[PDB]
RNA sequence: AGGAAUUCCCAGUAAGUGCGGGUCAUAAGCUUGCGUUGAUUAAGUCCCUGCCCUUUACACACCGCCCGUCGC
């Protein structure tokens, strides 16, 4: 959830960098368990565009 | 429901509340990479393994 | 050169099936010592005492329980005689009997208190693997105290039982009985 | 009871037998034992585990006899004064080999190459082969009394008798005829033989 | 195998009136009860004392396989030897615990066994390692059979309180049972906790 | 059908000391017992004590199936209500015993309806119809399991003795039955009767 | 073999044991040295009981205003 969250925090372009490093910061310490569920796919495609785009 | 082992990867704290036990951080043995908070009593360091009943709790929930 | 315990127990037989204590159990080829009387210091630091062999620290903790404290060459013979029996009646190597012993009395898991005046509560927790041996030795040593209390029978041979005992798993042991009663009130408390 | 030969008080305490007891010997492997007493029941119990493993209720009067195979922790032999000489063996819940004497079987000895089972009851010894079950291949009497024990020597050709009438008499087994006799002053309820025949133990009636 | 009862909150206590020492009883004391603001209606020795009529005559301490412990409401422990012979009338009863409470141990008069003492709290740590601990109280919903309840081979332990209200909460119990729809006495409580028991374990 | 017990030899007696009018007990009355020489020990009024409270607090009672009488020494019969509450203390039951004997009976506090009143004897007049009557005594070498001697829908009439020593032997009983081989006390044979005639009637 | 309450204690530490001295104070059924044997658990939090402080050296990096009352 917080994920999805995050990724209309991005886009609204408001407190960018708060949200960032709260953001790389889980990607890190759950890299593992990420890569293994299929439903998260969607998500990280969408985090992928919106993030580099942004920043 | 099966008995689990799991690997200390980092130990948090001692929670005052609870006891004195600690707070540490524990990913099982198997091809999962799965990670949990569990609490631990008496002395523990990284690199200890655990010995787990139950694989479903987790000791901070609502 | 092979190092026996005692000249007659050997340590490469020795095997410990359970993972998570191979690393607080010292039995294996570095730690194999002629006899338990060593004078090291393996209080000084924390954790030291995970390189102190086992049957060194069986034998310290056969010394707090139900004796004047500092007489630890009386110990040495007792636990030599507790294993001489052991070999005798089962047939096997006691070092074995001893690890096995010391795998099954471990509890899993244990049960940390919140207490106030009126009612105490209780979340059940895991158990570090030092904790684990820590209090297999101590249920074994007390449970063999125990017996040998207001009876015509000497400490070693209800040292022996039970060690032989828990090694089988029986509940017939005090040990055993203790870790599934810790067992059980941390499953009711879950 | 079993005891320690350096201790002062029993190891292990066996109580499932209900009046006297008066055989009990080891088995092939050293960590269970057969005892036979005189409730009419014989029972097989495990040392370390400290319980009965087994029984057999088969016999018709008191049973002081018995004896267990050195080749084999299953087979042993059990001996009583209803005379029969039931053999309970193998890995079952009955006797698989049965013996007829004539008189109560006072002593049986198992001969360990060949399976020859000696018995002794009254004056008689009779000799059973178990290459065929129940064969009676020589009955024997060269005593005036009662036989009371057969013991075997180091070697396996010399056999020895011992009865009441302070005659011990030595056989061989090859020409089962007796090659030498001894003579007591008490009769000889005991006949132990040392390593070799270093040493002859007789006890008597009296101390 | 044996039943391990448990009296919990006994009102046993010793007050001094002029110059004799008693113990404290509801009516005999009603003025010094009023005196320092304490509530009337809890000084109730009658209540340990019927219950203990019916645990020391059942058959099932006939036949030696029962043992008695009380937990008064001052924090002190008091092991019952099964051949202790305990007053039937209330009056001489009260004399037993004066000369307990304060010599702290009751020797029998025609034996040199002791009869009554007084030992360390807790009395968790007394009871046969490994038995079950379970406590009887009306809050359950539950109704539950006590003849299900009974072990084959291992002691067990049952805690009764001895209080008109409140409810037993003590740390070692691990259950919570009531086996009756109505509300029943402690001593009543005592008989059918125990009348179960022979039946199972063949004493009649 | 209905459980009818009668306390038979109970001792339930009024004495005369200075001006008031107390209960004749044992242990109040050593000064005034020994004079004229009748026997210490016979007057036992606290077996009747804790009887009626087994008795009258049993689950059956509340249920409305039990009914309880006494024939004490004196040959007074006695009625008692299944609403009347035993007091707990002995002196407040004391208290109650006294003004029967005089008052002839005792109305309710909060109405007129009658909880104890003393009746004409014989007790066997007011049995009702179809009724067999059973004697209790440890005497008898048989044992008598409680199970069996319970009719199905018949009103049913038990005799347990109230008194010291002695045996219980009444006209209108036709049997007589032993519960168990051990001596018991009549609260305890109060407390087993009502006990095992529960589950067979459907009260739990 | 000593209840309820309460006191003390983290490494040659707790506990046991022997052997000396009487030293310008104190010390006699006491006081102090010396040696021998020598352990179990713990190396961390402010949850209770409290104690000591604070809330105005500009590398990089991090962070971005404690509040209220009465007097003059
Ligand atoms: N039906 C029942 N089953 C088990 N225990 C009962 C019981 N009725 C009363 N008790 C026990 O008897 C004691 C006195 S009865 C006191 C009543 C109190 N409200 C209570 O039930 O706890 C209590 O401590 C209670 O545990
Ligand atoms: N085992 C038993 N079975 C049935 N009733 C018994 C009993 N033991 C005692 N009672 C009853 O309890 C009362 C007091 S006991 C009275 C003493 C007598 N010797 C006796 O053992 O019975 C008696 O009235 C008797 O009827
Ligand atoms: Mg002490
Ligand atoms: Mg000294």
């Amino acid at each position: 959830d917080i994920l999805k969250l995050f990724n209309e925090f991005i886009q609204l372009g408001s407190d960018v960098e708060l949200i960032c490093r709260c953001l790389f910061f889980l990607l890190r310490i759950h890299f593992g368990q990420i890569t293994s569920n299929q439903m998260l796919v969607p998500v990280i495609e969408k985090l992928r565009e919106t993030t580099i785009s942004k920043v | 429901q099966p008995i689990k082992l799991a690997r200390v990867t980092k130990v948090l704290g001692r929670t005052g509340s609870q006891g004195q036990c600690t707070q540490v951080r524990v990913e099982f043995m198997d091809d999962t990479s799965r990670s949990i908070i569990r609490n631990v009593k008496g002395p523990v360091r990284e690199g200890d393994v655990l010995t787990l009943l139950e694989s479903e709790r987790e000791a901070r929930r609502l | 050169p092979d190092i026996k315990l005692f000249g007659k127990w050997s340590t490469d037989d020795v095997q410990i099936n359970d993972i998570s204590l191979q690393d607080y159990i010292a039995v294996k080829e570095k730690y194999a010592k002629y006899l338990p009387h060593s004078a090291g210091r393996y209080a000084a630091k924390r954790f030291r005492k995970a390189q102190c062999p086992i049957v060194e620290r069986l034998t310290n903790s056969m010394m707090m329980h139900g004796r004047n404290n500092g007489k630890k060459l009386m110990t040495v013979r007792i636990v030599k005689h507790a294993f001489e029996i052991i070999h005798l009646l089962t047939g096997e190597n006691p070092l074995q009997v001893l690890v096995n012993a010391i795998i099954n009395s471990g509890p899993r898991e244990d049960s940390t208190r919140i207490g106030r005046a009126g009612t105490v509560r209780r979340q059940a927790v895991d158990v570090s693997p030092l904790r684990r041996v820590n209090q297999a030795i101590w249920l074994l040593c007390t449970g063999a105290r125990e017996a040998a209390f207001r009876n015509i029978k000497t400490i070693a041979e209800c040292l022996a039982d039970e060690l032989i005992n828990a090694a089988k798993g029986s509940s017939n042991s005090y040990a055993i009985k203790k870790k599934d009663e810790l067992e059980r009130v941390a499953k009711s408390n879950r | 009871q079993l005891f320690d030969i350096s201790g002062r008080a029993p190891l292990r305490q066996f109580e499932g037998h209900t009046k006297a007891v008066h055989t009990v010997d080891f088995t092939a492997d050293k960590y269970h034992v057969v005892s036979g007493a005189d409730d009419y029941t014989v029972k097989l119990w495990d040392i370390p585990n400290s319980k009965e493993i087994l029984t057999f209720k088969e016999h018709s009067d008191y049973v002081r006899c018995g004896c267990a195979s050195k080749l084999n922790p299953d087979l042993f032999i059990t001996g009583s004064y209803d005379h029969t000489v039931k053999m309970f063996d193998a890995r079952t819940s009955e006797s698989v080999l049965s013996v007829e004497h004539g008189q109560p079987v006072e002593s049986v000895l198992l001969f360990p190459s060949g399976g020859l089972l000696v018995s002794a009851g009254g004056r008689y010894v009779k000799v059973w082969d178990m290459l065929k079950g129940g064969q009676l291949l020589v009955s024997l009497k060269n005593h005036h009394k009662t036989v009371t024990c057969l013991c075997l020597s180091s070697s396996g050709q010399r056999l020895l008798s011992g009865s009441l009438d302070r005659k011990v008499k030595v056989y061989s087994t090859t020409s089962y005829k007796v090659v030498h006799s001894f003579d007591y002053a008490a009769s000889i309820l005991s006949l132990a033989l040392a390593h070799e025949d270093e040493t002859i133990v007789v006890g008597m009636t009296n101390g | 195998r044996r039943l391990i009862v448990v009296l919990e909150g006994a009102s046993l206590e010793t007050v001094k009136v002029g110059k004799t020492y008693e113990l404290l009883n509801c009516d005999k004391h009603k003025s010094i009860l009023l005196k320092n603001g304490r509530d009337p209606g809890e000084a109730r020795p009658d209540i340990t004392h019927q219950s203990l009529l019916m645990l020391m005559d059942s058959p099932l301490n006939r036949a030696g396989l029962l043992q008695v412990y009380i937990h008064t409401q001052k924090n002190v422990l008091i092991e019952v030897n099964p051949q202790t012979r305990i007053p039937r009338t209330f009056d001489r009863f009260c004399g037993l615990m004066v000369q307990l409470l304060h010599k702290l141990s009751v020797r029998a008069a025609d034996g040199p066994q002791k009869l009554l003492k007084v030992i360390k709290n807790p009395v968790s740590d007394h009871f046969p390692v490994g038995c079950m601990k379970v406590g009887t109280s009306f809050s359950i919903p539950v109704v539950s059979d006590v003849r299900e309840l009974v072990p084959s081979s291992d002691p067990i332990v049952f805690v009764v309180g001895a209080f008109a209200h409140g409810k037993v909460s003590v740390e070692y119990t691990e259950k919570m049972v009531s086996i009756s729809n109505y509300p029943l006495s402690a001593a009543l409580t005592c008989a059918k906790l125990t009348t179960a028991f022979e039946e199972v374990w063949g004493v009649i």
